[PDB]
Order: structure tokens, then C-alpha cells, then sequence
């Protein structure tokens, strides 16, 4: 019975810039709250303890106050390591023991443009009956980027697929992945595979493709 | 260092039974009292149990309390969840966390958590994931990881020699229903570049080598 | 409306 608003739910900021998350409470909980770090694929991270109280091996980098109702986390000097999903704990009893909606932090880098990649369907997959052909968009930044697929100058649509990796934890980029999926004998039909890549860090379109059977 | 390692995740049947293990080392087990927590896609941490240091003394949550029960054995350092009656609200990374009291201020948090395992609710069947080599014609190079069922699909390069560069790609859900990704590494140019794919909810371990 | 312990401060539920 003890719900817990987490605000704000997303955040961007730069190396070296202070941010504070806030957390509010339904009911007066004294100071048992916790912070925690969260990256993909990884463990949860204990930070704070009991509203103020660093965690040995945390650094000073990191802070929170408040008590009853109303508690705040912050990270002095945001550093590129701190791209992760923050969440708070409240911890008065097993029974009322909840979670932060989290937020997830991403950290503000100069706009990076990708470096474009094409790839051919393997001759295992044709085998099978199934033709992919993958585009890779290496380390850029923002994560918003435009990728289209075009199959001896025709337009694609509704025939694939893209993925976004997390942000990256040295050098803050992201990286994509666009995957066009047709049928072997479609495949076998036309000759030249395009990839056009739009972005904000491209003062002209990038393209890269191949034609079928030749490499 | 101090560490928790879980097992036991895969699909289940709406209404079958599953157990879930974690593993604790580099520390003293026995001394700890033991939580569970989940978490759905897309919503926020769940906590689910609580069991006592000797073990028979637990907590269940209301969403859990006559389904799931929490046990341990000290002797084998793991805790353990036994999963009954599942449902598709039940969909969820699975974590296990170490008890910490802090008697200054007379209070409580999960100085400890594992890297979480998960469990699938579905009356599909699995399916083993086939591994693809993605060759160019700086390089990039990976593998297509297409249709298994159902997550996860962990990746790694030559047995964990090969990191830096690495990308491993969120799954996408085809619309077939089956799941798919891509790995890949971008390496500048006998020095061989093997993907390694673990599927664990079929039992399957394909290992590719891209040329 | 007791309360049932399972660990040292907070790890506690009441009935
Ligand atoms: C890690 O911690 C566990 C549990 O806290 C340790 O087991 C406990 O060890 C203490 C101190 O050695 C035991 O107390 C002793 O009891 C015996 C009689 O059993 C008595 O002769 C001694 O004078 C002493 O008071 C305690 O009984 C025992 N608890 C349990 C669960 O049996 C354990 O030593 C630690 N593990 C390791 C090997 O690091
Ligand atoms: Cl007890
Ligand atoms: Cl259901
Ligand atoms: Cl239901
Ligand atoms: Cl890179
Ligand atoms: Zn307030
Ligand atoms: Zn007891
Ligand atoms: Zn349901
Ligand atoms: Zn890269």
C-alpha cells in the first residue's frame, strides 16, 4: 500500500553536470529508502542507503537527502560510465516493500555520424528458403536516425526491421541495426541491394550496396 | 568478489511448475537473509519473498503468496524459488538479492543482487535459434541470430577474448512470433572471428565462425 | 496485528 512516483521517467545531461532525481512517497516512511544503478544485462548496483548514506565502493560523485514523504538523488559531474537506469527502493517493512518507476539516464554527447555498413545473405540462409540482408550504423549519437531500404532503386516498406543498442558507457554512441527480410526467390529477382543512411551528423546521405553475387 | 548467479529460467506451460536456483559466492551464505524480486517488461521492480538465514521462516506477496515458495540449503549455499501455477502476469526477469542490516540506523537494503533469469509463460513451443555469419565484401564483421523461441540469446566472441567493438543487438519479435538478432564487431585489418550463441530455454550452443 | 520477523531491523511483516 506504499506506491512511490519516480520523476522525472527519462533525463539527458552532459559530462560533468549535475542532475537530481526525485522520489515521493504515499505515506510517511521515516528514511528507509534506497538508490539503486541499474545497466542492461547487468546486476542492480546498491548506491545510497537509507536516504543520505553512500555504499562503500561508491563515489563521492553520487548523493541523496530528504526523509518522510519526499526524498531526492543526485550525481554531481555526471560522468559517460553513468548511462544507466536509476531506481529507488522503499524499504519500512517486507509487506509495503516497493519500487521506483526508474529513470533512465542518458548522457548528452556532441553529435557523432556512424559509419555505414552492408551485408549480403549469407549462403547457409539461402539454403533454407529466407534472404537477410543487415545494415549496420557503427557508434553514432543521437540514437534518432533515418534508414531505408532500396532494392534496385525501389523504395521498401513494411519488409523490415531495426534494433538500437543501449548507450555506450566510454564514449556515449549508440549503434543500430536495420534488417531487410525477403524470400529466396524475391531475392533472386533483382540485382542491386541498397542501404541510404540519413542522420544529423551526415551533411550528405550515406549509401552503401552491393550486387548480388559478385563478392 | 561477493557474487549472485542465477539458473533455472526457460518456458513454462500456463499452470506448470519450474524452479529457479541462485548461487552465492565470495561471501558467507549462511549469515544473510535471502529476497526475490521480478521485474515485467516495460514495468517497474516487483518484490516477491523474503526467507529467513536458518531458512524456515518466509514472506510472499500477495501477487505470489500461495504459488511460489522460497526455500534454501545453507550447506549448498543456493536459494531457491519453486514456481507453481504460473500465469501470464508471471512473464519476468527473476532477481535474487542479499539482505543487508545496517544497525546504526536500525535499517534495511539489497546490497547484493544477481544478474537476473527469465521466465517465459506461453503454450508455444521452443525452437533453437539459427546462427548466421554477416561477411563485408576499419571492417565490420558478425552473426545473425534468427528464430528462436524464447528469450533470451546470449552472445559473446571467441570464448570472451573479442569484447571491445562488440554489439549485441536487443531482440526483435517477427512477425512470425519468433524472435531474432544480430552481433556484430567492427575490427580493423589466422586471426579467426567466432560468435558464440547460448539459447539455455532449448539447450542449444551454436558456435560460428564468420570468413 | 503483531509483527513476524524475518531478519535485524526492517525485515519484518505485520499480521
Ligand atoms: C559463516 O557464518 C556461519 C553462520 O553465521 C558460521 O557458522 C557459525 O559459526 C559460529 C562461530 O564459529 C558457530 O558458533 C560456535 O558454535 C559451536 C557449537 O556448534 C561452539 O562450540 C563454538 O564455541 C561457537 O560458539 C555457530 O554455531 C555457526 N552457526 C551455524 C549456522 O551452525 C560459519 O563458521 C561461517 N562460515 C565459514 C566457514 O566461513
Ligand atoms: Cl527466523
Ligand atoms: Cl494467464
Ligand atoms: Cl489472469
Ligand atoms: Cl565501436
Ligand atoms: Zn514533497
Ligand atoms: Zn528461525
Ligand atoms: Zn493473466
Ligand atoms: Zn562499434
Amino acid at each position: 500500500n506504499s506506491v512511490l512516483t519516480q520523476s522525472p521517467s527519462s533525463l539527458s545531461a552532459s559530462v560533468g553536470d549535475r542532475v537530481t532525481i526525485t522520489c515521493q512517497a504515499s505515506q510517511d516512511i521515516s528514511n528507509y529508502l534506497n538508490w539503486y544503478q541499474h545497466k542492461p544485462g547487468k546486476a542492480p548496483k546498491l548506491l545510497i542507503y537509507t536516504a543520505s548514506n553512500l555504499e562503500t565502493g561508491v563515489p563521492s560523485r553520487f548523493s541523496g537527502g530528504g526523509s518522510g514523504t519526499h526524498f531526492s538523488f543526485t550525481i554531481t559531474s555526471l560522468q559517460p560510465e553513468d548511462a544507466a537506469t536509476y531506481f529507488c527502493q522503499q524499504y519500512d517493512n517486507l509487506g509495503d516493500l516497493s519500487f521506483g518507476g526508474g529513470t533512465k539516464v542518458e548522457i548528452k554527447r556532441t553529435v557523432a555520424a556512424p559509419s555505414v555498413f552492408i551485408f549480403p545473405p549469407s549462403d547457409e540462409q539461402l539454403k533454407s528458403g529466407t534472404a537477410s540482408v543487415v545494415c549496420l550504423l557503427n557508434n553514432f549519437y543521437p540514437r534518432e536516425a533515418k534508414v531505408q531500404w532500396k532494392v534496385d532503386n525501389a523504395l521498401q516498406s513494411g519488409n523490415s526491421q531495426e534494433s538500437v543498442t543501449e548507450q555506450d558507457s566510454k564514449d556515449s554512441t549508440y549503434s543500430l541495426s536495420s534488417t531487410l527480410t525477403l524470400s529466396k526467390a524475391d531475392y533472386e529477382k533483382h540485382k542491386v541491394y541498397a542501404c541510404e543512411v540519413t542522420h544529423q551528423g551526415l551533411s550528405s546521405p550515406v549509401t552503401k550496396s552491393f550486387n548480388r553475387g559478385e563478392c | 568478489q561477493v557474487q549472485l548467479v542465477q539458473s533455472g529460467g526457460g518456458l513454462v506451460q500456463p499452470g506448470g511448475s519450474l524452479r529457479l536456483s541462485c548461487a552465492a559466492f565470495g561471501f558467507n551464505f549462511s549469515s544473510y537473509v535471502m529476497h526475490w524480486v521480478r521485474q515485467a517488461p516495460g514495468q517497474g521492480l516487483e518484490y516477491l519473498s523474503a526467507i529467513s538465514s536458518d531458512g524456515e521462516t518466509t514472506y510472499h506477496a500477495n501477487s505470489v503468496k500461495g504459488r511460489f515458495t522460497s526455500s534454501r540449503d545453507n550447506s549448498k549455499n543456493t536459494l531457491f524459488l519453486q514456481m507453481g501455477s504460473l500465469r501470464t502476469e508471471d512473464v519476468a526477469v527473476y532477481y535474487c538479492a542479499r539482505d543487508r542490516y545496517y544497525e546504526t540506523s536500525g535499517s534495511n537494503a539489497f546490497d547484493v543482487w544477481g544478474q537476473g533469469t527469465m521466465v517465459v509463460v506461453s503454450s508455444a513451443s521452443t525452437k533453437g535459434p539459427s546462427v548466421f555469419p554477416l561477411a563485408p565484401c576499419t571492417a565490420a564483421l558478425g552473426c545473425l541470430v534468427k528464430d528462436y523461441f524464447p528469450e533470451p540469446v546470449t552472445v559473446s566472441w571467441n570464448s570472451g577474448a573479442l569484447t571491445s567493438g562488440v554489439h549485441t543487438f536487443p531482440a526483435v519479435l517477427q512477425s512470425s512470433g519468433l524472435y531474432s538478432l544480430s552481433s556484430v564487431v567492427t575490427v580493423p585489418s589466422t586471426q579467426t572471428y567466432t560468435c558464440n550463441v547460448d539459447h539455455k530455454p532449448s539447450n542449444t550452443k551454436v558456435d560460428k565462425t564468420v570468413e | 496485528r503483531k509483527r513476524i520477523h524475518i531478519g535485524p531491523g526492517r525485515a519484518f511483516y505485520t499480521t
